[PDB]
């Protein structure tokens, strides 16, 4: 018997087995209908034909907010892109954490009622990270489409105390990138020119390590700009837009929310900690999700922490390279352990308990 | 948040404790651990904890991930036992392996009932303590290792 592992981000299905080294398939959670108002299309196909299609996420920061269009995603998932019986797999999904409860609860509902799952759980994000780094003391900055969070943990346990989260991440991101590039006088505004921006803003922005000095630079001549080919075939040019977009994190003004940035939040997760643990988790701070993809962000990250941190205090950010991956590999090792299957949930558990017993077997 | 509204509302609790602690009833390999001071040594085996024999203890594998119990008598009472638990990550060991090294560590310490003391240990990184453990040229690396458990997706 192989347990699925699917990981679903905000932005991309990451699906596949327990014991592969990577999921076997990767697609956009995305569900298109026809713009002029079979009857929709799911994933890749939806963005093959996203010429004719409006495109809906059914996830927004991490939260399902469509769950008709998430019941197609799964079936999506296995009847199409895995080619399995779900009755006949238990099925690892993931969460970030501060999500409601309800959330969690719906999820277990529809894989046992309506995928037929023999057994299942719903597992913490950020841990699966830790553990796919080989680390069981850390703290984890995850950041996907929909949501960063940090959640320290010390010997295996996340601290719930110190666990942050923002709702600011590589969505967000896309629209500010949206934004701006109006600028230059071009207009990007559909759901299928978001999903052209977002290529733009995955192929093309950095984090500059000093903000101004950048700034600066990119006014002084055009040695960072870089061109682009549009689906249509028109070049555009960008510039200073490369790391603009992605100093949103370090300055979440830029889209008009007040919080910290995720330099300051991962300090402030770590103040939350009790102190003999700090050192610990300074030196082990992980990054896990396609937005900590950017260039420079770790190089960023160092550079802030250290202008927080005390003065002594040892720093060390870990960007794995697979790190777009690493929730779901940390899954594929974990569901291969008889033991964490041994906490799952099962169908009979469920049929006696309802939704309710995910949060007595799932931490 | 309101974390008590939350996925997290649970987090911390006695309960995550228990359901822990039942999990680690299910493996073979910590029946018996820890019953006596000395040092007991299993390695990462395609996903699987396999005791490595006592004449090997100190020697290994620099592809491979290990877990090593170090069982004493504290300061505070000489006639019961604490423990260090160690997991030992070689310079060529594989993701699976070292990603179960961690979680089996923080299993063992479940089953000892949160007593271990954790230690994570890259080679070339021993801490002080662990280079305590073996006697004097006690600790060898050896070439090569054991097969990944992970099947590579092309
Ligand atoms: N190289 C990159 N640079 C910046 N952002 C990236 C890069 N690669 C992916 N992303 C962004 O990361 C997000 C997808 O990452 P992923 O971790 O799969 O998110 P999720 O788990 O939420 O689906 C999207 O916002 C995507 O545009
Ligand atoms: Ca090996
Ligand atoms: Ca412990
Ligand atoms: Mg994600």
């Amino acid at each position: 018997t192989t347990a699925l592992v699917c990981d679903n981000g905000s932005g991309l299905v990451k699906a596949g087995f327990a014991g592969d080294d990577a999921p076997r398939a990767v697609f956009p959670s995305i569900v298109g209908r026809p713009r002029h108002q079979k009857d929709s299309y799911v994933g890749d196909e939806a963005q093959s034909k996203r010429g004719i299609l409006t495109l809906k996420y059914p996830i927004e920061h991490g939260i399902i907010t469509n769950w008709d269009d998430m019941e197609k995603i799964w079936h999506h998932t296995f009847y199409n892109e895995l080619r399995v019986a779900p009755e006949e797999h238990p099925t690892l999904l993931t969460e970030a954490p501060l999500n409601p409860k309800a959330n969690r609860e719906k999820m277990t509902q529809i894989m046992f009622e309506t995928f037929n799952v023999p057994a299942m759980y719903v597992a913490i994000q950020a841990v699966l990270s830790l553990y796919a780094s080989g680390r069981t003391t850390g703290i984890v900055l995850d950041s996907g489409d929909g949501v960063t969070h940090n959640v320290p943990i010390y010997e295996g346990y996340a601290l719930p105390h110190a666990i942050m989260r923002l709702d600011l991440a590589g969505r967000d991101l896309t629209d500010y990138l949206m934004k701006i590039l109006t600028e230059r006088g071009y207009s990007f505004v559909t759901t299928a020119e978001r999903e052209i921006v977002r290529d733009i803003k995955e192929k093309l922005c950095y984090v500059a390590l000093d903000f101004e000095n950048e700034m600066a630079t990119a006014a002084s001549s055009s040695s960072l700009e870089k061109s682009y080919e549009l689906p249509d075939g028109q070049v555009i040019t960008i510039g200073n837009e490369r790391f603009r977009c992605p100093e949103t994190l370090f300055q979440p003004s830029f889209i008009g929310m007040e919080s910290a940035g995720i330099h300051e939040t991962t300090y402030n997760s770590i103040m939350k900690c009790d102190i003999d643990i700090r050192k610990d988790l300074y030196a082990n701070n992980v990054m896990s999700g396609g937005t900590t993809m950017y260039p420079g962000i770790a190089d960023r990250m160092q550079k802030e922490i250290t202008a927080l941190a005390p003065s002594t205090m040892k720093i060390k950010i870990i960007a794995p390279p697979e790190r777009k991956y690493s929730v779901w590999i940390g899954g594929s090792i974990l569901a291969s352990l008889s033991t964490f299957q041994q906490m799952w949930i099962t169908k009979q558990e469920y049929d006696e308990a309802g939704p309710s017993i995910v949060h007595r077997k799932c931490f | 948040y309101n974390i008590a509204d939350s996925n997290i509302a649970n987090l911390g609790t006695e309960l995550e404790k228990k359901v822990k602690l039942e999990a680690s009833q299910h493996e073979d390999a910590w029946k018996g651990a820890g019953k006596q001071v000395g040092v007991e040594i299993w390695r990462i085996q395609q996903f699987k904890v396999v005791p490595v024999p006592k004449k090997h203890h100190g020697s290994f594998y620099t592809g491979d991930s290990y877990i090593v119990l170090s069982t004493y008598h504290p300061k505070t009472n000489p006639d019961k036992l604490a423990y260090d638990v160690h997991f030992w990550l070689g310079a060529f060991t594989t993701q699976d392996e070292a990603g179960t090294a961690a979680y089996k560590t923080v299993e063992l310490d479940d089953y000892l009932g949160g007593l271990p003391v954790q230690y994570r240990e890259v080679q070339g990184y021993e801490s002080e303590r662990f280079l305590s453990l073996f006697p004097k040229g006690g600790l060898r690396i050896l070439d090569g290792g054991v097969e990944t458990g992970f099947h590579h997706v092309e």
